[PDB]
């Protein structure tokens, strides 16, 4: 990204040209997913019939535990936040705020999705039974408790498999202890930053848990192309980041936490700013939600936010194996045995991989009080 | 304890990610006809139109 | 690496238009603290242009994403025409003509700061406003009195 | 004595000048545009807000 000079003549002699600063995003391979079984040769003879039906669900265990880890991965990275966990989704303007916030920041490419659980989709279904005009649109929700494909100008989906999270016990009034180093050089390869916080409660294990959201009251999101601050009605939209791992409060009330999303403010390369000002030592901050609440978050994101892939596994030698795909994922199975104990063994494996391209293109949303 | 990390490279693929963007609206709804081609090197920096009586 | 350079130019062209227009136009409607919500907040602009005599060409109003949305939220509440409520329930769209004026959404739009003023202001000397003075510009100087003791940036452009 | 070219995006034209620097071994490029403005009648536009 670049910036420009504006001069009556065009004489740039005494001034600063744009530097070129490269940055990159990085994917990594994760843990294996493995389901392993065993049984004696005696059972294979007398007791196991329809063994092939006994292990049908085995391949859908693998893919289910992929989707559940994917959901955590997202919930831990995306910086954006709307609403607050104390209020459930009800009004049309809840699902709607998410699509217009993605457009106000400037996300233009690909498709945006919002995803919620069955209870939420039902409260949106009886909001739709209250419309005063569209004849078909109320009949559908009254009959079938369904809502349209596009809802609020975003593409809405329901899913029952989706992860939950616990807040962790935080209290007292919080402020930043030191200035963070947030310039584009420091954060350009990750988009994460460490900041220490002051005024916490004396000694608490899990003061903040992975997935929480810290908000910086006086520092506002910009628009990423135009660089003007974002106003929603009367009030500015604060910057917000996500706690990536668990963090403990040491005696004397200090907490050192790693966050995802960065309030970049750079003097030398102002063309990269995310935010309206420099976070300074002594700024008020607060955590969104109530201390020990637990809940399932709703997620909204742009298509290029997170990505997923898997790696072909090679065959172990002197062992027998085959490949079978289910849901367009390839899964190896090795069939081997122990000659002395006289038992038979099968293992089913898959390797996943994950990128977070940009933290600033997804988040979690709740209702508005 | 094998250590294989010198057998391989750190690769940066040649593609870029989507950046953000903005939209152009004022620019395309103002009058663009009147002032076109009207300021050239015989005219100096400015030119005028007539107010109605 | 340099493909974005051209759209930086154009983005910065149109942030000037926003300021140029903002520093010239003399008309004002409603209080600056209050966001646009009701249907009659857009509708007042068409009718003031009308009452004043402007008849030629089209008329445009331009607002941000957040205002456009509260205007569709208002249209999900209409009692009568089902093609007009369906569109806003799915798409959060409002029509091309809204309020009798052509209405448009833009996330690129400039902002500005007020600048610190106080006291009860009056004119010190009667200015000269006749058709012969302001004939060629439509601008005029006036000197205001009764301000705060001394302030830098007492009134800012716009 | 400086090399140029002209391109079009959004129906505007942008010159580009490519020079360099002899002693600091360096290459420089600038892209520029001149706009013109007119205010015909200040009484035909303005700024609007809500009514409380
Ligand atoms: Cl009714």
């Amino acid at each position: 990204q670049f910036s420009s000079l504006r001069t009556p003549t065009g004489d740039i002699s005494g001034q600063n040209k744009n530097n070129l600063i490269s940055g990159k995003a990085t994917g990594r391979v994760g843990n294996y997913i493995t389901v392993a079984v065993e049984y004696q040769q005696l059972e294979e003879a007398i007791k196991l019939n329809q063994l092939e039906e006994i292990l049908a669900p085995v391949r859908q265990r693998i893919v289910t535990d992929l989707e559940t880890e994917l959901a955590h991965f997202m919930m831990n990275n995306g910086a954006l936040s709307l609403g607050s966990p104390n209020t459930p989704i009800t009004k049309w303007s809840d699902v709607a705020q998410t699509a217009s916030f993605l457009k106000d920041l400037g996300v233009n490419e690909g498709e945006n999705y919002a995803v919620m659980d069955p209870w939420s989709a039902q409260r949106l279904a009886d909001a739709q039974t209250g419309l005063h005009a569209s004849d078909q649109l109320v009949r559908t929700a009254w009959e079938n408790a369904q809502i349209p494909t596009n809802f609020g100008g975003i593409r809405a989906l329901m899913s029952n498999g989706l992860a939950s999270r616990t807040q962790g016990a935080f209290g007292g009034t919080l402020t930043v202890k030191t200035q963070p180093t947030v310039t584009y050089n420091a954060v350009k390869d990750s988009y994460q930053f460490t900041v220490t916080l002051t005024g916490a409660t004396a000694s608490v294990t899990g003061f903040l848990k992975a997935g929480d959201q810290v908000k910086f009251t006086n520092t506002y999101w910009l628009q990423q192309q135009t660089k003007q601050a974002l106003y929603n009605g009367a009030t500015p939209i604060s910057f917000t980041a996500t706690v990536t791992a668990d963090a403990n409060s040491d005696s004397g009330g200090d907490v050192t936490v790693t966050l995802s999303g960065v309030p970049i403010y750079d003097t030398t390369n102002p063309q990269y700013n995310s935010v309206s000002r420099q976070v300074e030592a002594g700024d008020a901050v607060s955590v969104v939600g109530t201390a020990s609440q637990t809940m399932k978050p709703n997620l909204f994101y742009n298509k290029f936010f997170c990505g997923l892939g898997s790696i072909p596994l090679p065959k172990l030698h002197s062992i027998d194996s085959a490949v079978a795909t289910y849901e367009g994922f390839s899964i190896r199975v090795h069939k081997y045995a122990d000659g002395d104990a006289n038992v038979q063994k099968m293992r089913f494996d898959l390797l996943p991989a994950y990128v977070c391209f940009n933290p600033h293109m997804g988040g979690q949303f709740f209702g508005n009080p | 304890p094998n250590n294989l990390d010198s057998n391989v490279s750190q690769i940066v693929l040649k593609k870029f990610l989507p950046g953000f963007m903005s939209d152009l609206v004022l620019a395309k709804t103002v009058d663009r006809q009147l002032l076109a081609g009207e300021i050239n090197s015989s005219t100096g920096d400015s030119v005028s139109f007539k107010r109605p009586h």
